[PDB]
Protein backbone atom coordinates (compact mmCIF):
# COMPACT_ATOMS: atom_id res chain seq x y z
CA UNK A 1 0.00 0.00 0.00
CA UNK A 2 2.57 3.22 -1.15
CA UNK A 3 1.40 6.52 -1.63
CA UNK A 4 -0.04 7.10 -4.38
CA UNK A 5 2.23 10.63 -5.19
CA UNK A 6 5.76 8.61 -4.39
CA UNK A 7 7.46 7.90 -7.74
CA UNK A 8 8.56 4.27 -8.30
CA UNK A 9 11.66 5.40 -10.26
CA UNK A 10 13.70 5.91 -7.00
CA UNK A 11 17.41 6.25 -7.40
CA UNK B 1 -6.31 -13.17 -14.36
CA UNK B 2 -5.47 -11.43 -10.85
CA UNK B 3 -9.21 -9.25 -12.02
CA UNK B 4 -12.43 -10.56 -13.26
CA UNK B 5 -13.97 -8.09 -15.15
CA UNK B 6 -17.02 -8.92 -17.56
CA UNK B 7 -16.36 -10.31 -20.74
CA UNK B 8 -18.81 -8.20 -22.54
CA UNK B 9 -21.56 -5.36 -21.46
CA UNK B 10 -24.03 -3.68 -23.96
CA UNK B 11 -25.90 -0.40 -23.65
CA UNK B 12 -28.31 1.70 -25.93
CA UNK B 13 -27.32 5.24 -26.47
CA UNK B 14 -27.99 7.43 -23.92
CA UNK B 15 -28.29 4.83 -21.27
CA UNK B 16 -25.35 4.51 -18.36
CA UNK B 17 -23.40 1.38 -18.27
CA UNK B 18 -21.18 -0.05 -15.13
CA UNK B 19 -18.35 -2.19 -16.06
CA UNK B 20 -16.65 -4.28 -12.53
CA UNK B 21 -13.48 -5.69 -11.45
CA UNK B 22 -13.08 -7.53 -8.83
CA UNK B 23 -9.79 -8.46 -6.88
CA UNK B 24 -9.02 -12.13 -6.94
CA UNK B 25 -6.23 -11.98 -4.15
CA UNK B 26 -4.90 -10.11 -1.19
CA UNK B 27 -2.02 -8.57 -2.85
CA UNK B 28 -4.07 -5.71 -4.28
CA UNK B 29 -3.89 -4.95 -0.40
CA UNK B 30 -5.68 -1.49 0.17
CA UNK B 31 -7.31 -1.61 -3.40
CA UNK B 32 -6.80 2.03 -3.84
CA UNK B 33 -4.39 2.28 -7.06
CA UNK B 34 -7.27 1.08 -9.16
CA UNK B 35 -6.84 2.26 -12.46
CA UNK B 36 -9.04 2.82 -16.04
CA UNK B 37 -8.05 2.45 -19.61
CA UNK B 38 -10.03 3.00 -23.19
CA UNK B 39 -9.23 0.97 -25.93
CA UNK B 40 -10.02 1.74 -29.13
CA UNK B 41 -8.55 -0.71 -32.12
CA UNK B 42 -5.55 0.53 -33.95
CA UNK B 43 -4.84 3.10 -31.04
CA UNK B 44 -3.34 2.85 -27.89
CA UNK B 45 -4.67 2.63 -24.46
CA UNK B 46 -6.00 5.79 -22.93
CA UNK B 47 -5.82 6.56 -18.92
CA UNK B 48 -9.56 7.60 -17.95
CA UNK B 49 -9.51 6.94 -14.18
CA UNK B 50 -6.62 6.73 -11.51
CA UNK B 51 -6.70 6.09 -7.76
CA UNK B 52 -10.43 4.03 -7.73
CA UNK B 53 -12.39 7.17 -9.10
CA UNK B 54 -10.18 10.34 -9.74
CA UNK B 55 -10.71 11.46 -13.11
CA UNK B 56 -7.88 13.32 -15.22
CA UNK B 57 -8.75 16.25 -17.52
CA UNK B 58 -8.90 15.65 -21.60
CA UNK B 59 -11.18 12.24 -20.19
CA UNK B 60 -14.98 13.30 -20.67
CA UNK B 61 -16.90 14.22 -17.08
CA UNK B 62 -19.54 11.18 -18.16
CA UNK B 63 -16.78 8.66 -17.09
CA UNK B 64 -17.02 7.79 -13.20
CA UNK B 65 -15.47 5.10 -10.96
CA UNK B 66 -16.79 3.81 -7.86
CA UNK B 67 -15.12 1.06 -5.21
CA UNK B 68 -16.92 -1.35 -3.28
CA UNK B 69 -15.19 -4.30 -1.03
CA UNK B 70 -12.83 -5.59 -3.55
CA UNK B 71 -14.95 -4.59 -6.50
CA UNK B 72 -13.98 -1.60 -8.68
CA UNK B 73 -16.53 -0.32 -10.96
CA UNK B 74 -16.57 2.01 -14.27
CA UNK B 75 -19.76 3.90 -14.94
CA UNK B 76 -20.26 5.92 -18.33
CA UNK B 77 -22.99 7.72 -18.42
CA UNK B 78 -25.12 9.31 -21.54
CA UNK B 79 -23.46 6.54 -23.59
CA UNK B 80 -22.01 7.62 -27.05
CA UNK B 81 -21.54 5.93 -29.96
CA UNK B 82 -17.62 6.67 -29.45
CA UNK B 83 -17.64 4.96 -26.11
CA UNK B 84 -18.12 1.64 -27.63
CA UNK B 85 -14.43 -0.20 -27.35
CA UNK B 86 -12.02 -2.24 -24.56
CA UNK B 87 -12.28 -1.24 -21.12
CA UNK B 88 -9.57 -2.39 -18.48
CA UNK B 89 -9.62 -2.27 -15.03
CA UNK B 90 -5.59 -2.42 -13.65
CA UNK B 91 -3.97 -2.49 -10.04
CA UNK B 92 -0.83 -2.14 -8.48
CA UNK B 93 0.02 -5.64 -6.53
CA UNK B 94 2.98 -4.95 -4.43
CA UNK B 95 6.66 -5.28 -5.06
CA UNK B 96 6.39 -2.67 -7.85
CA UNK B 97 4.06 -4.69 -10.55
CA UNK B 98 0.92 -4.19 -11.74
CA UNK B 99 -1.85 -6.24 -13.48
CA UNK B 100 -4.50 -5.83 -15.72
CA UNK B 101 -7.99 -7.18 -15.70
CA UNK B 102 -9.02 -9.70 -18.99
CA UNK B 103 -10.92 -6.58 -20.59
CA UNK B 104 -14.70 -6.07 -21.08
CA UNK B 105 -16.06 -4.91 -24.67
CA UNK B 106 -18.42 -2.62 -24.21
CA UNK B 107 -20.92 -2.37 -27.32
CA UNK B 108 -23.07 0.67 -27.98
CA UNK B 109 -25.91 -0.92 -29.31
CA UNK B 110 -26.71 2.02 -32.00
CA UNK B 111 -28.09 0.23 -34.90
CA UNK B 112 -31.71 -2.36 -35.37
CA UNK B 113 -30.77 -5.77 -35.13
CA UNK B 114 -29.87 -7.48 -38.66
CA UNK B 115 -29.82 -11.58 -39.54
CA UNK B 116 -26.54 -12.25 -42.02
CA UNK B 117 -26.84 -13.11 -45.35
CA UNK B 118 -25.09 -16.27 -46.19
CA UNK B 119 -23.55 -17.28 -49.26
CA UNK B 120 -22.00 -20.64 -49.97
CA UNK B 121 -19.94 -21.62 -53.35
CA UNK B 122 -18.84 -24.75 -53.70
CA UNK B 123 -15.34 -26.05 -54.64
CA UNK B 124 -13.90 -24.61 -58.09
CA UNK B 125 -13.81 -26.21 -61.71
CA UNK B 126 -10.02 -25.38 -61.15
CA UNK B 127 -9.17 -26.10 -57.74
CA UNK B 128 -10.97 -29.79 -58.29
CA UNK B 129 -8.48 -29.94 -60.86
CA UNK B 130 -4.89 -29.14 -58.82
CA UNK B 131 -6.47 -31.82 -55.97
CA UNK B 132 -7.63 -29.62 -53.60
CA UNK B 133 -11.01 -28.70 -52.29
CA UNK B 134 -12.81 -25.40 -50.19
CA UNK B 135 -16.30 -24.32 -49.30
CA UNK B 136 -16.54 -20.66 -49.41
CA UNK B 137 -19.23 -19.73 -46.65
CA UNK B 138 -19.80 -15.32 -46.70
CA UNK B 139 -21.41 -13.91 -44.25
CA UNK B 140 -22.61 -10.32 -44.57
CA UNK B 141 -24.66 -7.64 -42.97
CA UNK B 142 -25.09 -8.72 -39.66
CA UNK B 143 -25.44 -6.74 -36.24
CA UNK B 144 -24.61 -7.27 -33.76
CA UNK B 145 -21.11 -8.42 -34.72
CA UNK B 146 -21.06 -11.96 -33.45
CA UNK B 147 -21.94 -15.18 -34.95
CA UNK B 148 -20.78 -18.90 -34.96
CA UNK B 149 -20.28 -21.07 -37.95
CA UNK B 150 -20.61 -24.73 -37.94
CA UNK B 151 -20.34 -26.96 -40.94
CA UNK B 152 -21.78 -30.17 -41.55
CA UNK B 153 -21.09 -33.16 -44.20
CA UNK B 154 -24.77 -34.47 -45.43
CA UNK B 155 -26.32 -34.48 -41.69
CA UNK B 156 -22.94 -35.39 -39.18
CA UNK B 157 -21.27 -31.91 -38.03
CA UNK B 158 -17.98 -31.03 -39.49
CA UNK B 159 -15.13 -29.22 -37.58
CA UNK B 160 -11.61 -30.70 -38.85
CA UNK B 161 -10.65 -28.64 -41.99
CA UNK B 162 -12.57 -25.28 -40.69
CA UNK B 163 -11.18 -21.91 -40.97
CA UNK B 164 -13.41 -19.00 -39.90
CA UNK B 165 -12.95 -15.05 -39.16
CA UNK B 166 -13.65 -12.45 -36.56
CA UNK B 167 -16.42 -10.27 -37.44
CA UNK B 168 -15.51 -7.38 -39.06
CA UNK B 169 -17.18 -3.62 -39.35
CA UNK B 170 -18.36 -3.36 -43.12
CA UNK B 171 -19.22 0.04 -44.98
CA UNK B 172 -22.82 0.33 -43.34
CA UNK B 173 -21.69 -0.31 -39.80
CA UNK B 174 -22.76 -4.25 -40.06
CA UNK B 175 -20.62 -6.74 -39.67
CA UNK B 176 -18.93 -9.56 -42.09
CA UNK B 177 -17.28 -12.71 -41.75
CA UNK B 178 -16.24 -15.93 -43.37
CA UNK B 179 -15.48 -19.49 -43.02
CA UNK B 180 -14.09 -22.31 -45.28
CA UNK B 181 -13.80 -25.94 -44.89
CA UNK B 182 -11.11 -27.65 -46.21
CA UNK B 183 -11.86 -31.03 -47.92
CA UNK B 184 -10.47 -33.68 -50.27
CA UNK B 185 -11.76 -33.91 -53.39
CA UNK B 186 -12.66 -37.19 -52.70
CA UNK B 187 -14.70 -35.82 -49.82
CA UNK B 188 -16.12 -33.54 -51.81
CA UNK B 189 -18.06 -35.80 -54.17
CA UNK B 190 -18.25 -38.58 -51.27
CA UNK B 191 -21.15 -36.88 -49.53
CA UNK B 192 -24.81 -35.70 -50.81
CA UNK B 193 -24.07 -32.04 -49.45
CA UNK B 194 -22.46 -29.61 -47.69
CA UNK B 195 -23.94 -27.22 -45.13
CA UNK B 196 -22.46 -24.20 -43.46
CA UNK B 197 -24.71 -22.90 -40.51
CA UNK B 198 -24.63 -19.22 -39.41
CA UNK B 199 -25.95 -18.72 -35.95
CA UNK B 200 -26.85 -15.31 -34.97
CA UNK B 201 -28.65 -14.03 -31.83
CA UNK B 202 -30.34 -17.29 -31.44
CA UNK B 203 -31.05 -17.68 -35.33
CA UNK B 204 -29.77 -20.00 -37.74
CA UNK B 205 -29.12 -19.44 -41.45
CA UNK B 206 -28.14 -22.26 -43.41
CA UNK B 207 -26.98 -22.68 -46.52
CA UNK B 208 -26.61 -26.05 -49.04
CA UNK B 209 -24.34 -27.11 -51.63
CA UNK B 210 -23.64 -30.32 -53.62
CA UNK B 211 -21.39 -31.90 -56.43
CA UNK C 1 4.59 17.81 -25.04
CA UNK C 2 4.57 14.52 -23.42
CA UNK C 3 5.32 11.98 -26.72
CA UNK C 4 6.22 8.41 -26.99
CA UNK C 5 7.00 7.11 -30.06
CA UNK C 6 7.64 3.08 -31.08
CA UNK C 7 9.59 1.87 -33.98
CA UNK C 8 7.61 -0.06 -37.30
CA UNK C 9 6.30 -3.30 -37.62
CA UNK C 10 8.44 -6.32 -37.76
CA UNK C 11 8.28 -9.81 -39.10
CA UNK C 12 10.37 -12.62 -37.96
CA UNK C 13 10.87 -16.27 -38.23
CA UNK C 14 10.43 -18.61 -35.33
CA UNK C 15 13.77 -18.17 -32.97
CA UNK C 16 14.81 -14.75 -34.38
CA UNK C 17 15.86 -11.67 -32.43
CA UNK C 18 13.95 -7.96 -32.22
CA UNK C 19 14.53 -4.54 -30.89
CA UNK C 20 11.58 -2.33 -30.38
CA UNK C 21 12.30 0.86 -29.49
CA UNK C 22 10.44 3.66 -27.43
CA UNK C 23 11.56 7.48 -28.32
CA UNK C 24 10.30 10.12 -25.53
CA UNK C 25 10.37 13.65 -25.80
CA UNK C 26 8.45 16.41 -23.57
CA UNK C 27 10.48 15.12 -20.44
CA UNK C 28 13.50 14.30 -18.75
CA UNK C 29 13.68 10.65 -19.86
CA UNK C 30 15.15 9.56 -16.12
CA UNK C 31 12.84 11.56 -14.18
CA UNK C 32 9.95 8.16 -14.84
CA UNK C 33 9.85 4.64 -15.22
CA UNK C 34 8.91 3.20 -18.79
CA UNK C 35 6.57 0.14 -18.71
CA UNK C 36 5.58 -2.17 -21.70
CA UNK C 37 2.34 -3.41 -21.98
CA UNK C 38 1.85 -6.46 -24.69
CA UNK C 39 -1.26 -7.50 -26.60
CA UNK C 40 -1.56 -10.90 -28.28
CA UNK C 41 -4.31 -11.64 -31.00
CA UNK C 42 -7.85 -11.35 -29.35
CA UNK C 43 -6.47 -11.43 -25.72
CA UNK C 44 -6.14 -8.30 -23.71
CA UNK C 45 -3.47 -6.27 -22.41
CA UNK C 46 -0.65 -8.14 -20.07
CA UNK C 47 1.83 -6.12 -18.32
CA UNK C 48 5.10 -6.90 -18.80
CA UNK C 49 7.15 -4.95 -16.61
CA UNK C 50 9.19 -2.26 -16.23
CA UNK C 51 12.96 -0.74 -15.87
CA UNK C 52 13.83 2.16 -13.55
CA UNK C 53 15.66 4.89 -15.65
CA UNK C 54 18.13 5.73 -12.84
CA UNK C 55 19.20 3.30 -12.01
CA UNK C 56 18.75 0.59 -14.73
CA UNK C 57 17.64 -2.20 -12.49
CA UNK C 58 14.78 -4.06 -14.90
CA UNK C 59 12.01 -6.03 -13.33
CA UNK C 60 10.32 -8.51 -15.21
CA UNK C 61 6.75 -10.06 -14.80
CA UNK C 62 6.24 -13.76 -14.31
CA UNK C 63 6.02 -15.05 -18.09
CA UNK C 64 8.45 -12.52 -19.35
CA UNK C 65 11.67 -13.20 -17.75
CA UNK C 66 14.22 -15.53 -19.47
CA UNK C 67 13.76 -14.15 -22.73
CA UNK C 68 13.04 -10.38 -22.75
CA UNK C 69 15.60 -7.41 -22.10
CA UNK C 70 14.72 -3.81 -20.82
CA UNK C 71 17.27 -1.35 -21.80
CA UNK C 72 17.41 2.29 -22.29
CA UNK C 73 20.00 5.01 -24.06
CA UNK C 74 19.68 8.27 -21.76
CA UNK C 75 22.06 9.90 -24.64
CA UNK C 76 18.42 10.02 -26.92
CA UNK C 77 15.58 9.25 -24.18
CA UNK C 78 14.75 5.78 -25.59
CA UNK C 79 13.87 2.49 -24.08
CA UNK C 80 14.19 -0.57 -25.65
CA UNK C 81 12.48 -4.33 -25.67
CA UNK C 82 14.29 -7.05 -27.31
CA UNK C 83 13.24 -10.38 -27.40
CA UNK C 84 15.43 -13.95 -28.25
CA UNK C 85 14.60 -16.75 -29.49
CA UNK C 86 11.65 -15.18 -30.88
CA UNK C 87 8.29 -17.89 -30.62
CA UNK C 88 5.25 -18.01 -32.81
CA UNK C 89 3.33 -17.27 -29.12
CA UNK C 90 4.93 -13.65 -29.01
CA UNK C 91 3.08 -12.25 -31.85
CA UNK C 92 1.66 -9.18 -30.16
CA UNK C 93 1.51 -5.55 -30.19
CA UNK C 94 3.89 -4.21 -27.91
CA UNK C 95 3.77 -1.10 -26.16
CA UNK C 96 5.30 1.52 -23.99
CA UNK C 97 3.52 3.51 -21.44
CA UNK C 98 4.90 5.89 -18.95
CA UNK C 99 4.28 5.72 -15.01
CA UNK C 100 4.07 9.02 -13.20
CA UNK C 101 3.42 7.79 -9.79
CA UNK C 102 1.83 4.99 -8.30
CA UNK C 103 -1.66 6.86 -8.27
CA UNK C 104 -1.20 7.49 -11.93
CA UNK C 105 0.26 4.74 -13.54
CA UNK C 106 0.33 4.14 -17.65
CA UNK C 107 -0.47 7.90 -18.09
CA UNK C 108 1.10 8.23 -22.03
CA UNK C 109 1.62 5.92 -24.47
CA UNK C 110 3.11 4.74 -27.14
CA UNK C 111 1.02 3.65 -30.68
CA UNK C 112 2.45 0.40 -30.59
CA UNK C 113 4.73 -2.05 -32.02
CA UNK C 114 2.88 -5.11 -34.76
CA UNK C 115 5.66 -7.84 -33.95
CA UNK C 116 4.96 -11.05 -36.04
CA UNK C 117 6.29 -14.62 -36.04
CA UNK C 118 5.42 -16.64 -38.41
CA UNK C 119 7.39 -20.04 -39.58
CA UNK C 120 5.89 -19.27 -43.17
CA UNK C 121 7.40 -17.66 -46.39
CA UNK C 122 6.50 -15.80 -48.64
CA UNK C 123 3.90 -17.47 -51.23
CA UNK C 124 1.90 -16.01 -54.16
CA UNK C 125 -1.81 -16.53 -54.13
CA UNK C 126 -3.97 -19.25 -55.88
CA UNK C 127 -6.48 -17.58 -57.39
CA UNK C 128 -9.85 -19.74 -57.91
CA UNK C 129 -13.47 -18.70 -59.45
CA UNK C 130 -15.99 -18.62 -57.60
CA UNK C 131 -18.89 -19.20 -60.20
CA UNK C 132 -22.23 -17.76 -59.96
CA UNK C 133 -33.43 -13.36 -56.57
CA UNK C 134 -32.97 -12.04 -60.56
CA UNK C 135 -29.35 -10.89 -59.17
CA UNK C 136 -26.28 -13.29 -58.86
CA UNK C 137 -23.11 -13.47 -57.17
CA UNK C 138 -20.05 -14.59 -58.26
CA UNK C 139 -16.27 -14.02 -56.77
CA UNK C 140 -12.63 -14.83 -56.68
CA UNK C 141 -11.32 -17.69 -54.05
CA UNK C 142 -7.91 -15.40 -53.11
CA UNK C 143 -5.80 -18.71 -51.36
CA UNK C 144 -2.82 -19.66 -50.03
CA UNK C 145 -0.40 -16.45 -49.51
CA UNK C 146 1.87 -14.71 -47.59
CA UNK C 147 2.20 -12.15 -45.75
CA UNK C 148 -0.94 -9.51 -46.01
CA UNK C 149 -1.90 -7.63 -47.75
CA UNK C 150 -3.51 -8.60 -50.81
CA UNK C 151 -5.88 -6.47 -53.23
CA UNK C 152 -8.46 -7.36 -55.31
CA UNK C 153 -10.72 -4.95 -57.73
CA UNK C 154 -13.20 -6.05 -61.15
CA UNK C 155 -12.52 -5.62 -64.52
CA UNK C 156 -9.95 -2.58 -63.47
CA UNK C 157 -12.21 -0.93 -61.70
CA UNK C 158 -14.94 -0.53 -63.15
CA UNK C 159 -17.28 -2.96 -61.55
CA UNK C 160 -17.58 -0.74 -57.79
CA UNK C 161 -21.19 -1.08 -57.06
CA UNK C 162 -21.93 -4.37 -55.57
CA UNK C 163 -18.90 -6.02 -54.67
CA UNK C 164 -17.40 -6.53 -51.21
CA UNK C 165 -14.23 -8.12 -50.10
CA UNK C 166 -13.86 -9.96 -47.08
CA UNK C 167 -11.03 -9.97 -44.60
CA UNK C 168 -8.25 -12.29 -44.84
CA UNK C 169 -7.88 -15.88 -42.85
CA UNK C 170 -4.79 -16.95 -41.24
CA UNK C 171 -4.97 -20.66 -41.63
CA UNK C 172 -3.58 -23.36 -38.96
CA UNK C 173 -0.71 -23.38 -41.53
CA UNK C 174 0.25 -19.80 -41.36
CA UNK C 175 -1.04 -18.91 -44.98
CA UNK C 176 -3.63 -16.37 -45.78
CA UNK C 177 -6.77 -16.45 -47.56
CA UNK C 178 -9.77 -14.40 -48.90
CA UNK C 179 -12.25 -13.84 -51.52
CA UNK C 180 -14.52 -11.03 -52.51
CA UNK C 181 -18.23 -11.35 -54.49
CA UNK C 182 -19.89 -9.48 -56.60
CA UNK C 183 -23.22 -8.61 -57.18
CA UNK C 184 -24.58 -8.20 -60.86
CA UNK C 185 -27.60 -8.99 -63.14
CA UNK C 186 -27.97 -12.33 -63.88
CA UNK C 187 -29.42 -11.14 -67.62
CA UNK C 188 -25.49 -9.95 -67.86
CA UNK C 189 -23.84 -13.37 -67.86
CA UNK C 190 -24.08 -13.99 -71.42
CA UNK C 191 -21.56 -12.38 -73.27
CA UNK C 192 -20.58 -9.54 -69.90
CA UNK C 193 -17.25 -10.34 -68.88
CA UNK C 194 -16.13 -10.15 -65.15
CA UNK C 195 -12.40 -10.27 -64.21
CA UNK C 196 -11.07 -10.14 -60.95
CA UNK C 197 -8.01 -8.32 -60.50
CA UNK C 198 -5.66 -9.44 -57.85
CA UNK C 199 -2.52 -7.60 -56.45
CA UNK C 200 -0.09 -9.68 -54.03
CA UNK C 201 2.64 -6.93 -53.80
CA UNK C 202 4.66 -9.06 -50.98
CA UNK C 203 5.33 -11.56 -54.22
CA UNK C 204 4.79 -9.19 -56.76
CA UNK C 205 2.25 -10.98 -58.15
CA UNK C 206 -0.80 -9.44 -60.45
CA UNK C 207 -3.23 -12.42 -61.17
CA UNK C 208 -6.50 -11.46 -63.78
CA UNK C 209 -9.10 -14.55 -63.40
CA UNK C 210 -11.49 -14.71 -65.33
CA UNK C 211 -15.25 -15.75 -63.80
CA UNK C 212 -17.10 -17.39 -66.27
CA UNK C 213 -21.10 -19.27 -65.56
Amino acid sequence: NPDPNANPNVD
Amino acid sequence: SVLTQPASVSGSPGQSITISCTATSSNVGSFNLVSWYQHHPGKAPKLIIHEVSKRPSGASNRFSGSKSGNTASLTISGLQAEDEADYYCCSYVGSDTWVFGGGTKLTVLGQPKAAPSVTLFPPSSEELQANKATLVCLISDFYPGAVTVAWKADSSPVKAGVETTTPSKQSNNKYAASSYLSLTPEQWKSHRSYSCQVTHEGSTVEKTVAP
Amino acid sequence: QVQLVQSGSELKKPGASVKVSCKTSGYTFTTYAMNWVRQAPGQGLEWMGWINTNTGNPTYAPGFTGRFVFSFDTSVSTAYLQISSLKAEDTAVYYCARVYSYGVPFDYWGQGTLVTVSSASTKGPSVFPLAPGGTAALGCLVKDYFPEPVTVSWNSGALTSGVHTFPAVLQSSGLYSLSSVVTVPSSSLGTQTYICNVNHKPSNTKVDKKVEP
